[PDB]
RNA sequence: CUAAGAAAUUCACGGCGGGCUUGAUGUCCGCGUCUACCUGGUUC
């Protein structure tokens, strides 16, 4: 007798913050500290009918008729100045350690036989795999979504802070380290280790990162964009933090844990998202399928109640959504 | 027709029953209601106060006036495409005809 | 598969003509009686007369089986439900088609589900 | 073989917002410092001048008329006294990666979708859009209407690999028509150089200026906003400009409208000229629809006859589709 | 030339003691707002 409690719970590691947008000149990007910040305008915009419309009625008459309907929306727009042109990014980053140990639970025996199986995995192997994918999508510019398509020139810049103070510095080169492999340097394994302290619980790290982008003068930055519930109507809202464009916490969360290339598709397509039943939304369809047994919801009950393990490098999937957290069970 | 008898009576019941009228929020936006179903002068009646709402043209109300009723009765190309789009909104044109003669015999 | 399976594959799609392709006609024709036949048919009646000839004593179930295996690889569209239960945050959404997604609506677990279910109807 | 129930093409193109300076000719080579020019605010007393119903009985519904004060106040550009040129300047820049979509449903059908885009590159290149492009870019185009009645004027563009300038072209936009797309000897240099932007082999930054010589003191016509009904007879009540935080100044969809005037091949008229590269390709301006899905020559009817039933259209034609992919846009049912 | 004509509801009062609401998250793609105008209202 041994089954899945009826409340289980996890906590997040890697909690992000939002980043706000700043904007500047490239070659100054030493002292971009006082820069101001990319705001938020409204403008207006009007365009004909371009939809695919339904075949059941299409006449000259209506589509004649729906052109002189006058349609007027404001829509709200994020650009750069006309005398700079690279875009800064800054957020901080801390890991916290702990992963194994839920937050809530029910049975007495499945959480002390859950304890047991994630401290079996960090003593075969440590968090040294995991740890690297993260530096890499840090090391890259992945948390850029659409402002990191068609620029010139990326840098990161990535900051340790240990007390009120610097203690190491790290500076990459976001566009020759790619969006589709994962090879080693000397300079990256020095974070994946530092990074791979905090995920054990032997440190405190914090990070602070910033990211230079170089679009060109004046041209449009892509912040997020938030939800409005309902003739010059607006139709398209941004997020902002106090006068300041920004992105939210949970999209440069999903941006850095774009980790797996287990799964039985493909691999030249590239890493996809942590998700049970790995989904991409874009895409619209849903690798890791329960008819498949490469589930989270299906190697984790096997793995713990049948004690039958998977193979290593699906044990890096059902740690890196244990990292991830949330409510499974019942 | 039922639907609009109970706007007049609201309108001639509501701001005319209640003996205060005092400025809107945002005048500037707050104005078109305020001066429509809104109360004649009172003791902050200015210089253009007595002169702008009974002097200029009350006939804007009644496009406004239709331009809400718009809204409730709904127009697509499901009605429109068809020959009873055309016969419902010249009922509601029918309506609101008389919205500038019998609401525009109080100022003008 | 179970019967329970075969209504639950029957309501959940729309009804779509001409949705075959005339290698699977005969493979369907050669999997059903001698009396009837479907030709330039809908989902559903298909769906009706299949679960007469199961509810009669004289199709099996291996056979039905086939049948509702060839429907679920044919039809590809799905009936959009109008209430649907977030089940570890005990949350229900509800579908609206102006945002094309659903937004939050109240909480709850499986017993209000089937309350509004039963009050509003299921899909769309 | 069905088509994606989700389709979405990100735009390639993409300018920004032009702003707009004042100066003087033969000072044109050194304007960098010009004080850029402001929306001002005036009023204006409005007399009727609209068709009434026709046959009117009365005197006391227009000789009344006259007797009640109309009251506008409007926003007006205008150049100094001391000026009589304008600059207008923005950017551009042409990304690549013209076929691929943003968002799709089906795996099968990018499938094909992809692989057709790539024989059509690989048979033509992609030089046709691109001079007709430089062509859009090479004449002032994108001055809507202070384009008209000005005695001279020109287009400056300049190509930024660094914070430097790699190569500047000068031309002469009323030497070169409006109408005809015929070769030259210089602007073959910058049809290829978008070509190559558009290709996907380099990145292709443009700063585009363009000086108008109008007068001394004329009245220049940036973009109107939208504007809400929350001013009273005075503040912005009935005509507001587009003026991004300095200086009045051009929408950025204007000039990307402006720069896709391109086609040529609808079946109307062969001596009507250019328009905008549309589904249904229609105009705002003349009210009229062309390339009703009656007739064959629609945008979705025969991507659905080139992609599904390998129906290769005419090839004369064929650049109006690669044209629509270029602009973007949610497609798909 | 009225379902006409007529009429006191009153006196007093202690609501009250305790408490962990939590755990995760990609809003995305695209767009031409144009043409006209004497405030010599009495901005008292």
């Amino acid at each position: 007798i041994l089954s899945t409690a009826s409340v289980l719970a996890f906590e997040r590691k890697l909690d992000p913050s939002d980043a706000l947008m700043s904007a500047g000149a490239w070659a100054q990007r030493d002292a971009s500290q006082e820069w101001p910040a990319v705001t938020v305008r409204e403008k207006s915009v009007r365009g004909t009918i371009s939809n695919r419309l339904k075949t059941k009625d299409r006449d000259p008459a209506k589509l004649d008729a729906s052109i002189q309907s006058p349609n007027l929306q404001t829509v709200d727009v994020a650009n750069l100045p006309s005398d700079a042109d690279t875009l800064k990014v800054r957020f901080t980053l801390r890991v916290l350690g702990g992963a194994g140990t839920p937050s809530a639970c029910n049975d007495a025996a499945y959480r002390d036989k859950l304890l047991q199986t994630v401290a079996t995995y960090v003593n075969e192997q440590g968090f040294a795999e995991l740890a690297r994918r993260y530096a890499h999508n840090l090391a890259n510019a992945r948390f850029l979504w659409r402002n990191r398509v068609g620029a010139e020139a990326v840098e990161v810049r990535i900051n340790h802070i240990r007390q009120g103070e610097v203690a190491r510095t790290w500076r990459f080169d976001a566009l020759a380290i790619g969006l589709r492999d994962f090879k080693a340097d000397a300079e990256l394994d020095a974070l994946a280790e530092l990074i791979a302290s905090g995920l054990s619980g032997s440190g405190h790290v914090l990070l602070e990162v910033v990211a230079f982008a170089r679009i060109g003068d004046g041209q449009e930055v892509f912040p997020s964009q938030e939800l409005i519930l309902d003739k010059g109507q607006k139709s398209k809202t941004l997020y902002s933090v106090r006068d300041a464009a920004a992105i939210h916490s949970q999209k440069i969360g999903n941006a850095l844990r774009t980790i797996d290339t287990w799964y039985p598709d493909e691999d030249g397509l590239g890493p996809i998202a942590v998700e049970p039943y790995g989904s991409v939304t874009s895409q619209g369809k849903a690798y890791r399928q329960p008819k498949q047994k490469l589930d989270f919801y299906t190697l984790l009950d096997n793995w713990v109640l049948r004690d039958e393990a998977p193979a290593v490098e699906q044990q890096h999937y059902v740690i890196a959504n244990l990292i991830r957290g949330g409510v499974f069970g019942e | 027709g039922q639907i609009c008898d109970e706007a007049l009576q609201y309108a001639a019941r509501l701001r005319e029953l209640e003996p205060g009228w005092s400025a809107t929020p945002g005048c500037q936006l707050h104005d078109a209601e305020q001066l429509w179903l809104d109360p004649l002068r009172a003791q902050t009646d200015e210089t253009f106060l007595q002169r702008r709402l009974r002097g200029d043209w009350p006939a804007e109300v009644g496009n406004r006036f239709a331009n809400w009723l718009n809204r409730a009765v709904s127009s697509d190309s499901q009605i429109l495409g068809s020959p009873e789009a055309a016969q419902w909104s010249q009922e509601l044109s029918k309506e609101l005809t008389m919205f500038k003669e019998i609401l525009e015999d109080e100022r003008d | 598969m179970k019967k329970i399976e075969m209504i639950e594959i029957s309501q959940n799609r729309q009804n779509l003509t001409a949705f075959l392709h005339i290698s699977e006609i005969k493979a369907i024709n050669a999997k059903l009686a001698d009396g009837v036949d479907v030709d330039k048919k809908s989902f559903d009646e298909i769906c009706s007369i299949v679960l007469e000839q199961y509810q009669a004593k004289q199709i099996s179930n291996k056979q039905a089986s086939e049948i509702f295996e060839t429907l679920a690889k044919a039809n590809k569209s799905f009936k959009i439900e109008k209430f649907r239960c977030s089940h570890g945050y005990n949350e229900i959404y509800k579908y609206s088609p102006d945002h094309e997604a659903y937004l939050f609506y109240c909480k709850g677990g499986q017993g209000q589900l089937n309350k509004l279910i039963a009050e509003n109807g299921r899909f769309m």
